[PDB]
């Protein structure tokens, strides 16, 4: 045999792809077969020999409402104590969902912010991503909407390789605003096995399912950070000895953040609504990880180094920012302030650019150059703690409007 | 006896006796796959299901098969997956809102009773591809087709109400039924390729008069996310003018499959009076749903099309996206272990983005009637860089290229079409037809592309100053009446939507009079003229209803008083 | 055995590398040879079990004027129906002419094209390629340049990998100007087989060789796409198992598409002029194909996205295209037209680029940036169907040198 954690390499008799092997102290998964050949990824820190038993099946989860109020790890163990009732066990993976038996999200969720509300409106059913620079606020504008939306519904964190100060902050904040007992959270920690970290999204999701869909409920999921868990997805698919892609990511990438963000949606018994959020490595949104989450999720939040350097909270970037489904929700009257929103503000930061040129240029173009300003320091930035109804945001809006001179 | 040995992804390798393409069945839960290779004893097979739980204690069947689809009454206005299983009755059945793994149904409803009207006596002598009768499928007049193997004489010819399984002619001993089954990897038979005739009208000005293909053309929308890939081509899958659509969602979300199923009923076509579903036929395999099942739907819906084709209809296949099917390729051929070529894909990329795209085209079918196959497929580049493998192969295979532009998406002007960079290449088989019905739209086309350009070489001049004379000043103003006047379309607005030619020639001609007027003008200033407002009343045209467009275009042609 | 179209791995007793294997119902050539291992492409679409006759040679042509007036595969199988007369039987690789026996091209073909005749001409016996942008009209430059220079030769085409949209194209205006008579066509689908798509430029010029070289005959070989070949090449050397280079491309791609490319020219008894035509993937001139190509052919016709986008037929890049062998047919008169035509077209492009700066500069400065805008809209922009004599061409730029101020 061999052992080199979290990999070792086993014999036999007719391997099962997925298979749930028990040691000693630990348990592994079977992640290759060729005859009697497989090797196996450690759920944690092993070192003594490889006697095998062999559970006869893929990785399950006892399903029930047991999990809300508790904290679990990447696996569904419980770190806090009690353990749920077993079973009612489901594969982890669980199903696609059958788009016939789909509807299309057309319900805005309010909430509050200015800057997401107007013209990129989240929608209960909806995925969408938010994506960060490192070091920008990204969990504050996550706890900030969970805050807002899921005062009625079950929220599901799953905490992906993430350090203690980021885990806690969810946590504490959870507790703080009374959102504890009506969640699950489950984490893997930064240094844990990569299998524990790919399988914290889908025990999450696998509950979220269960939830939503059995138990008709309206569930919020929050995941962080998908980064981490491409990493992860790498270090598995070059420990199997597969030909890797672009920067070593498998060429599977797409399909397998598919299988997790497409875990959402809405029905006619009930609704996951899905916030992935992921750090762009270099501040490239075109870093594979962004960018095939774009090509995934119905839109993402985009937060800007420029406004985080205004001092500027939420640092939204409004035009890179985009809600899919948006229009699906929107009134005629909010459609009409999102456009003048978005085209003015747009405008705007063109007489901003040649402003470092001709300096201060047309009369009109004086104008949006004003509202690009005040858009930025009265409708974006926003309080932590402040809740802006639609109404209030469309008023500031109008506001500003009149300030720069445009209609 | 045949047993599987291996499991790796979405390849399976097994030991025992198989036939090149075969369907196999893999596993005791007998899931779908095909032999893509054999080595000596081994099999190499792609399944088109999840494999996880997999054992290589397990065995494989044999069908002697190759992978085919359904042909026939029961395609239009349903919603199939990538290996033609009806998605409406997976979830009637499973009373789920999940697909399981393993399921097999027929595609083609067994029970639904259709009427079947012969256009060929007993007696009659029958060659291959030939009309037999006709079925009104929900106001389609579905013709059948007797598939292009069987010649002979009619014995035997019923008239009336059948299902599918029923025979409705005998012809040399054999049954002729309603359906038959073809194989969707081989391209189906007919007499000759046609030249071109006549434009592929979409609804979209942009794609109508700048970029226009003809029909039985082909062309590419490549574009980063969020440009408008989807709604470009559910666009064109509304509007077009063509007698069946095919939507292919290979590898997309499941929410745009599902939104397709709540408005295309509400839709009405423009042509028929008919609700739009009815000459629809949807292929949905999801992002989630299996990789290999990517590669079946792109062969099955250019199949069904075909078939279609083969009636003497225009069809049109919208591929949404294609560079989901090569990431497909891409994974089987890194589970096979084959040297990857540029980017990671493999070697025959070009090959078999081919083997797809040379289905298109104009003919003259086995039954001596014309039709035509026009293929419209998105492509995905990543990080919106199109100097990728998957778009550039493409561009070598399809007549027009429709590029999304970044820039253009991030200020809310839609359709994203970059007017400098897209082209068509089959305008001189298409403008034969403007000029006939509109003679002086190629004029004043060739003078929208020359004020785009001139607007475009003046911007970075721009950046020093916006100081510019007026005679370069009115490139900017015409440009901003073009783009926001014409080639920007709200595809949500319910008068917008559509464009008919119309519509979009009468848009044309008000432009082009409004800048004869302004240029003999040159000499008041600029500033005077925009005060009238004229500009602003014909860039908020295309947003009225029609008997209100016609209206208000009077009421601008008077306001073009430069007495 | 081992199939996996176009692939088959077979046992032989003492392969021969480059051996034309019978199948029952197809052929395959030797491309690997190892002890008594061999590996084999398919010429099609094979299935059937792999029973196999052995013809004990590489693959040869029967060479005749019977290909004339017909239309072939790449393998140069009748497409149209009648057989060419067996044998005369030759390698289709052919061999490399002795730079002894060579004349260097030294009289000029006249177009009728402006752009190209002045400038940039191109020699009976001269290989020079056209590189195009993708969507430009490459072929019809190709289209105009063969009905003017080829009404006395005999026209080869080669169509490696095109659509039937683009080798129809070609057929057809042979049909309407009557050159199809004397024309031999050689067509490999886009989806065809790697060994019939990298032999299709090979059967043609060893027709040529044949033509020019024993029946002593002018010959204008034109070939497209030389980016489809090289793809082909890619793919076969991807199938060996061989080290790949730049972006898959096999190492060796110079030294193969001179194999070629260098199978045309001069001598005493006759002539192969030879059009390679590409498309530079990104329009990027530094791709690896048409940066090889130009490496090897004596210039190239260079076509413009710009002039393009200005409505110019056609568009010719004026100082980006260049003819090696020009000045070996040029009277002391052309070459006089020629300097007068790119030196003043440069120095206008020069102070048009700061026309976008300083606006509208220098009196000399203002007759160069003149001169370029008349050339491109007078000299350049010409009708597809337009004859120009090189004394026209010569009086345009008379007449433009005026209008500019310029002597
Ligand atoms: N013609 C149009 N009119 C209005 N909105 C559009 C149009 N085209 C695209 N959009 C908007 O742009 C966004 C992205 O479009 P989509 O087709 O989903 O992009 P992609 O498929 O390229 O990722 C959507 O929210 C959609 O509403
Ligand atoms: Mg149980
Ligand atoms: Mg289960
Ligand atoms: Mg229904
Ligand atoms: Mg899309
Ligand atoms: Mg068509
Ligand atoms: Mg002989
Ligand atoms: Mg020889």
């Amino acid at each position: 045999p061999s052992i080199k954690p979290p990999l070792i390499a086993v014999e036999l008799e007719n391997p099962m792809l997925g298979e749930v092997i028990d040691l000693e102290e630990t348990k592994a998964i079977v992640i290759a077969a060729y005859e009697n050949k497989a090797l196996a990824l450690l759920f944690d820190y092993y070192t003594g020999e490889i006697q095998i038993n062999r559970q006869g099946n893929t990785y399950k989860i006892a399903v029930s409402e047991d999990y809300i109020g508790g904290i679990f790890n990447g696996f569904g163990e419980p770190i806090k104590g009690p353990k749920p009732y077993p079973e009612d066990y489901r594969d982890i993976n669980g199903l696609a969902i059958n788009p016939y038996a789909r509807k299309v999200p057309n319900e805005i969720l309010y909430t509050g912010i200015s800057s997401i509300d107007v013209a990129h409106p989240l929608l209960k059913g909806q995925k969408i991503a938010i994506f960060s620079p490192p070091g920008l606020p990204m969990e504050r504008l996550a706890l900030q909407i969970a805050r807002n939306v899921a005062k009625d519904k079950t929220i599901i964190f799953a905490a992906i390789g993430v350090p203690s100060d980021i885990y806690k902050m969810f946590i504490d904040e959870f507790i703080n605003t009374k959102a504890i007992m009506n969640s699950a959270i489950f984490i893997s920690k930064a240094d844990s096995s990569p299998i524990e970290k790919i399988y914290t999204p889908r025990v999450a999701l696998t509950l979220a399912e269960y939830l939503a869909f059995e138990k008709n409920r309206d569930v919020l999921v929050l995941m962080l950070d998908m980064t981490n868990y491409a990493d992860a997805l790498r270090e598995i698919s070059t420990l199997r000895k597969e030909i890797p892609s672009r920067r070593g990511y498998p060429a599977y990438l797409y399909t397998d953040l598919a299988s997790i963000y497409e875990r959402s949606g809405l029905t006619s018994k009930g609704s996951i609504t899905l916030i992935p959020m992921l750090t762009m490595p270099g501040n490239d949104i075109t870093h594979v990880v962004p960018d095939l989450t774009g090509y995934i999720t119905e839109g993402q939040y985009v937060l800007s180094q420029d406004l985080h350097s205004k001092n500027i909270y939420p640092p939204i970037d409004l035009l890179k920012s985009l809600s899919r489904l948006a229009k699906n929700g929107m009134s005629k009257k909010h459609k009409k302030y999102a456009d003048i929103l978005i085209k003015s503000y747009a405008k705007g930061l063109e007489a901003r650019d040649i402003a470092t040129i001709v300096g201060e240029l047309s009369k009109e173009d004086k104008a949006y150059l004003k509202f690009a300003e005040l858009v930025e320091k009265e409708f974006i930035k926003q309080d932590y703690y402040e809740y802006r109804s639609i109404e209030k945001s469309f008023e500031i809006i109008d506001s500003i409007l009149s300030q720069s001179g445009l209609p | 006896m045949n047993r599987i040995i291996s499991i790796n992804g979405p390849l399976v390798i097994a030991k025992g006796k198989f036939s090149i393409f075969e369907v196999v069945r893999v596993g005791e839960e007998k899931l779908i796959g095909e032999v893509i290779g054999i080595e000596n004893d081994k099999a190499y097979i792609q399944v088109y299901e999840d494999t996880n739980g997999l054992k290589v204690g397990e065995p494989v069947f044999n069908t002697g098969k190759p992978l085919t689809i359904e042909l026939g009454p029961g395609l239009l206005a349903n919603i199939f997956d990538g290996l033609g299983r009806p998605l409406k009755d997976i979830y009637e059945k499973t009373q789920s809102i999940y697909i399981p793994k393993g399921i097999d149904l027929p595609t083609l409803d067994r029970k639904k009773v259709w009427e079947f009207i012969p256009k060929k006596k007993k007696g009659d002598t029958i060659k291959g591809g030939d009309i037999i009768g006709t079925v009104n499928e929900n106001g389609f007049e579905h013709r059948i087709i007797v598939p292009p193997n069987v010649e002979g004489k009619i014995e035997e010819i019923y008239e009336g109400n059948f299902t599918i399984e029923e025979t409705i002619a005998i012809v040399n001993g054999k049954p002729i039924k309603l359906y038959h089954e073809w194989p969707i990897r081989k391209p189906r038979p007919y007499k000759e390729k046609l030249d071109y005739n006549y434009p592929f009208i979409t609804g979209t000005r942009v794609l109508d008069i700048m970029f226009p293909i003809a029909k039985g053309g082909s062309a590419a929308v490549p574009g980063p996310f969020g440009s408008g890939k989807t709604v470009l081509n559910q666009q064109i899958a509304k509007w077009a003018d063509s007698d069946i659509v095919i939507y292919i969602g290979c590898g997309e979300r499941g929410n745009e499959m599902t939104e397709v199923l709540e408005e295309f009923p509400k839709l009405k076509d423009p042509k028929t009076g008919k609700p739009l579903m009815y000459r629809t036929i949807l292929i949905a395999n999801t992002s989630n749903m299996p990789i290999a099942a990517r590669e079946a739907s792109i062969y099955l819906g250019a199949t069904i099309g075909e078939y279609f084709r083969d009636q003497g209809y225009s069809v049109v296949v919208n591929a949404d996206s294609t560079s989901r099917w090569a990431e497909a390729l891409r994974e089987i051929s890194s589970r096979l272990g084959e040297i990857p070529s540029e980017e990671g894909y493999p070697a025959y990329l070009l090959r078999k983005l081919a083997e797809f795209y040379e289905r298109s085209g104009r003919v003259r079918t086995l039954n001596d009637l014309e039709g035509s196959l026009t293929i419209i497929g998105a492509v995905s580049p990543p990080g919106g860089d199109f100097s990728e493998p998957v778009t550039q192969n493409t561009l070598r295979l399809v007549g027009a290229l429709w590029a999304l532009d970044s820039k253009l998406a991030y200020k809310r002007h839609y359709p994203a079409i970059n007017y400098l960079i897209s082209y068509t290449k089959q305008w001189e088989f298409v403008k034969k037809y403007f000029e006939e019905l509109y003679e002086d739209v190629i004029e004043i086309r060739e003078e929208f592309f020359a004020i785009l350009k001139r607007e475009s070489e003046l911007m970075d001049i721009v950046s020093i100053v916006g100081a510019l004379s007026d005679n370069e000043k009115i490139y900017l103003h015409m440009g901003r009446i073009i783009r926001e006047g014409f080639l920007q379309q709200d595809a949500f607005d319910e008068n917008d939507s559509y464009s008919p030619l119309e519509k979009t020639i009468e848009l044309m001609r008000i432009i082009h009079k409004y800048y004869v007027t302004v240029k003999q003008l040159l000499g008041i200033p600029l500033e005077e003229i925009e005060q009238k407002g004229i500009h602003e009343k014909i860039i908020k045209l295309r947003y009225k209803s029609l008997k209100e467009f016609r209206e208000e275009i009077k009421a601008i042609e008077q306001e073009i008083l430069s007495l």
